[PDB]
RNA sequence: AUGCCUGAAUAGGGUGAAGCCAGAGGAAACUCUGGUGGAGGCUCGCGAAUUUGGGUAUAGUAGCAAAUAUUCAAAUGAGAACUUUGAAGACUGAAGUGGGGAAAGGUUCCACGUCAACAGCAGUUGGACGUGGGUUAGUCGAUCCUAAGAGAUGGUUUCAAAGGCCUGACAGGCCACCAUCGAAAGGGAAUCCGGUUAAGAUUCCGGAACCUGGAUAUGGAUUCUUCACGGUAACGUAACUGAAUGUGGAGACGUCGGCGCGAGCCCUGGGAGGAGUUAUCUUUUCUUCUUAACAGCUUAUCACCCCGGAAUUGGUUUAUCCGGAGAUGGGGUCUUAUGGCUGGAAGAGGCCAGCACCUUUGCUGGCUCCGGUGCGCUUGUGACGGCCCGUGAAAAUCCACAGGAAGGAAUAGUUUUCAUGCCAGGUCGUACUGUC
RNA sequence: GAACGCGCGAUACUCUUUGAACGCACAUUGCGCCCCUUGGUAUUCCAGGGGGCAAGCGU
């Protein structure tokens, strides 16, 4: 499995011809400041690997979710 | 276990160390 | 009324060995019909087959 | 706490090791008093050099 | 070395009979 | 074998001693007109060969067993 | 009797040899005292003996087949001391009466029915009988390689015509050396976790990943048009052509000792759950709080490089070894073994609580957190020191280096050890038990 | 003659694996090479089938 920090790379991954499904996973976890927050993992598998994008920002995750292709199947959790 | 199956005759007479059969003499 | 296989399956499913499983003496007929591990799991869930705890003995 | 190697050796090899030690001690004690058991260096020292041998012959 | 391998036996024999 | 057929989408066949996985796959494909995902073969104690032929998701093994 | 090849083992307690450090006596040599160090024909539990697997040479009498402890209630059954469940008593006590393997056995594995025979009483029980079910691999082994040795060819490469390759609008040229067998413990490309059966698992299912071979396409580089740069250096890189020929590395190699580090186990504090005991005392005793292969970033003792030139000799190990053949000191380069963070991955696994049913009767909600410790056991590893000794088996296999043959440009020049993309992986073993 | 199967051999109440036994090995269902042909995207890959492999310094 691979991790990617690039949002547009993830979007390019989800835009290819051989894309099956994308998984959106939510984790309720605390940061070093002690205040808990919501972390979102976007997972899509390419040719031979599973690429994961981890976002600790809620607004960015919402924008990325709204920017996903409308013909792409998305697994919630 | 000094002997094993002989391919030519099927008896338990093939000496493993000598690689020869004591019943049909193979080969 | 031969629950040897039932005890074996219960020990395997719960994973606590045959010395920790408890088969209900008042439910021999019900346990006798548990010929599969799914039925053993059902019996464990219903409480007919129970898992005994580790002995309380100081180290 | 006993080590694993100690347990393995004491379970496997202790008896024959002790027996061989006993046999070696017995043989050494038996041949301690015998006459005719010398090392090669001692035999050479008793033999002496060549010049010592012409000295002895004279 | 062994340079005789430059001549086969028949050649060597037929040249020995020449002598 | 029938449990595997109805659940695992796998057809269990008996094949010859002289057949390999390529031949079993090709024979299943030709005789039953199905796509073979994989073939796993073993040799039984009674001197016969048993093959588990898993078909692709495009085919239902229950339908092929009934047909 | 003496061997040879490849593996396992060569342990522990005690004592305390050289060498070294600090002292005292003496002009040296030396001798005492304390420490350190960890060696041996040291001890402890002509002769004899000298661990081990695989391979390979030269009268219903004697008596009960001997391995201790059984008791109570219920179920089945014609029949119960011997079958099953529960309760009690007892045993093995990790060097097991516990879980696996090689060899060997061959269905003894699992289910259903049975007691004619067998399991030296009995038996409704079975390693018995009868009928069925069961062993799934690109990644684990064999298959490949060679070891001692065996053994074809004409005794093991020998007075053998013993074979492949290259060049060129049939001739010429290059090279030497022998088949094959022999290891499921030696060398070797690559797979992990969770779940699943009456009996199958690194093989099945789900997820995740690597290895080898092949054809090809795209991007990038190959910067004026033609095989790229940087740093004093060690060396760094997204690439960055390389024939014959000649070399180098890995494979690939004795044993022992202490020291340093990592991991698993053990010990332990707080807290979040569950269980036991409570006439009295006991913030108490038990148990859960886990993170795989693989992948990205980062992280080194040693070694090496540059500056510099050292006695008032310094540095320094537990072990007195190092320095003008360049120390101390200052600044750098490298191997990634091994830690850390992250993806895999919490969705898994675990511990709880609650709500559904004469039924596959599964639904829902929480917690799965933060630390400490070492003459501890197991194991891996680094730099050393000691002793023996052929500089410590071979081969398959992969890589690199010298060398400069050849090739490369105007409507897609050459190369593709950089990146991404496609396809495939046959035969045999796999159930069960188990002299090393 | 032997092994495995249904007197017989996958055409089994034509002739499997062998055996003097013949591509090489062999206590293995192990390892190759050559010619034709067929299929799966196919000039390369993979697989199936058929048939095979015990010159001279002489005149």
């Amino acid at each position: 499995a691979r991790e990617i920090t690039d949002i547009k790379q993830f979007l390019e991954l989800t835009r290819r011809a051989d894309v099956k499904t994308a998984t959106v996973k939510i984790n309720k976890k605390l940061n070093k400041a002690g205040k808990p927050f919501r972390q979102t993992k976007f997972k899509v598998r390419g040719s031979s690997s599973l690429y994961t994008l981890v976002i600790n920002d809620a607004g960015k995750a919402k924008k990325l979710i709204q920017s996903l292709p409308p013909t792409l199947k998305v697994n919630r959790l | 276990k000094s002997h094993t199956l002989c391919n030519r005759c099927g008896r338990r007479s093939f000496h493993v160390q000598k690689k020869t059969c004591s019943s049909c003499g193979y080969p | 009324a031969n629950l040897r296989t039932q005890k074996r399956l219960a020990a395997s499913v719960v994973g606590v060995g045959k010395r920790k499983v408890w088969l209900d003496p008042n439910e021999t007929s019900e346990i006798a019909q548990a010929n599969s591990r799914n039925a053993i799991r059902k019996l464990v869930k219903n409480g007919t087959i129970v898992k005994k705890a580790v002995t309380v003995h100081s180290k | 706490k006993v080590s694993k190697s100690t347990k393995k050796f004491q379970s496997k090899h202790l008896k024959h090791t002790l027996d061989q030690r006993r046999k070696e001690k017995i043989q050494k004690k038996r041949i301690q008093g015998r006459r005719g058991n010398k090392t090669d260096q001692e035999k050479a020292d008793a033999a002496g050099t060549r010049e010592q041998q012409q000295l002895k012959k004279s | 070395l062994s340079r005789y391998v430059k001549w086969p036996e028949y050649v060597r024999v037929q040249r020995q009979k020449k002598i | 074998a029938m449990k595997k057929v109805e659940d695992g989408n796998i057809l269990v066949f008996q094949v010859s001693m002289k057949a390999n996985k390529y031949q079993i796959k090709k024979a299943v494909k030709e005789l039953y007109e199905v796509d073979v995902l994989k073939v796993n073969t073993l040799v039984r104690p009674n001197g016969t060969k048993k093959a588990y032929v898993r078909l692709t998701a495009d085919y239902d093994a229950l339908d092929i067993a009934n047909r």
